[PDB]
């Protein structure tokens, strides 16, 4: 999962 | 007496800003998956009755202009207004492909004294973006 | 509409 | 008169100071949840009811998975800021 | 697991960066309104329905007056921040 | 389901902080009318079924400690928690008679990981205080 | 009125  | 009047010819305009690719100078990476969000959102708000348009990889200036112009349109026959922002961001700000811009400046264009045709009408902003670097480890 | 517990 | 700041609603994917998670193959948590709730109740529930179920859906159905333990098993809760003066329904 | 920041609700008398008005004789606008609405519906409406009516009351039935023109004919709109994951009723 | 579970021995604790007088050094003045708010609030929340406690002219330390200890009490038998703050304030901050303290630090005591007996229970904060010095002149 |  990637952050924003 | 306790509900917004929805008896208008249009539900309203809906602006979706889909920022996926950013200028290397910003140091931000590609937001893979944002296209699924955009398309999912498009169908949804469309189903609600919104006239939605999607703008991809916008610059800070483009976003400001987009929101400004929209605030200068005639909403006399619209029930409300909606704007969705998908991008990188930080506390109080959101990323354009070329840098950061204050979320406040994007929304101020719709103030009751700057957009008479939306006065007493709901102005909705949905924001998918970071607001800091804190982690929520959860509990139990 | 109708809001109810 | 009407306050110039009245009738605004902000639905943030996360609370101030925190991260907001996104799945490369499924999309961000906040949008996945928002869309699923609207697809099923956007026409019969009040805006705050919808967004509250979104808060719950995000807070419960999701939990991160990453190689970096610092991003492992992370949670998220959206944030709704309402200055609305009436109830909002997308119908009739 | 549940998000550590989940299930909080902040009912602010005014929006970020603005003043908040108080009458030395009747009390602050926000509180006057809050108690008034709670007295009548605190037992049969959802917390968001209550605060939305509070927002509407402060915004409509209140306008300032002061010798100092910089504080004359001024308005106010409260700010509700919700991280609640369920609907809240104060009864049954 | 969709509603918070209210089947508890009691509704909960309601803490009221009524700050009327401040030290000269803070530059803040007497908040005439605040006692009227506290009285109405207490009568009101008592009617709702809360166990209300009213504190007056608290220092920043007193405010932090007071809430820290409330968060350390056993709320297992309560459905929720409420706190009302009446005082001077600037953005993100509230005045003690002493000076200024962050609202975030006051409410952090009740995070899910620091007050396990209020986990999954609604935690409410009503705040009557300024958040800056901008004026809303209104429209129409 | 007065500000808070």
């Amino acid at each position: 999962i990637e952050p924003x | 007496t306790y509900q917004y009047n929805m008896n208008f010819e249009k539900l309203g305009k809906c602006i979706i800003i889909n920022n996926k690719n950013f200028d290397k100078v910003t140091g931000m990476g590609v937001r893979n998956g944002t296209d699924k969000d955009a398309e999912a959102l498009f169908k949804c708000f469309r189903s609600l009755g919104f006239d939605v348009i999607v703008y991809n990889d916008c610059s800070c200036a483009k976003m400001q202009d987009l929101l400004k112009k929209a605030s200068e349109e005639d909403h006399t026959n619209a029930a409300c207004f909606a704007c969705i922002l998908l991008s990188h961001g930080e506390e109080n700000v959101i990323y354009g492909k070329d840098g950061v811009t204050p979320i406040k400046d994007l929304t101020a264009h719709f103030r009751g004294d700057r957009c008479k045709t939306l006065l007493e009408k709901p102005k909705l902003f949905f924001i998918q973006a970071c607001r800091g670097t804190e982690l929520d480890d959860g509990i139990q | 509409q109708g809001h109810g517990e | 008169k009407i306050p110039v700041e009245a009738d605004f609603l902000f639905a943030y994917s996360t609370v101030p100071g925190y991260y907001s998670w996104r799945s490369p193959g499924r999309g961000s948590w906040f949008v996945q949840a928002l869309c699923s709730i609207l697809e099923e109740h956007g026409k019969d529930l009040e805006i705050m009811q919808i967004l509250t179920r979104v808060n719950d859906r995000v807070a419960r159905h999701f939990e991160s998975q990453s190689d970096d333990p610092h991003f492992h098993e992370k949670k998220q809760i959206p944030c709704v800021v309402s200055m609305l003066t009436k109830e909002l329904y997308f119908s009739q």
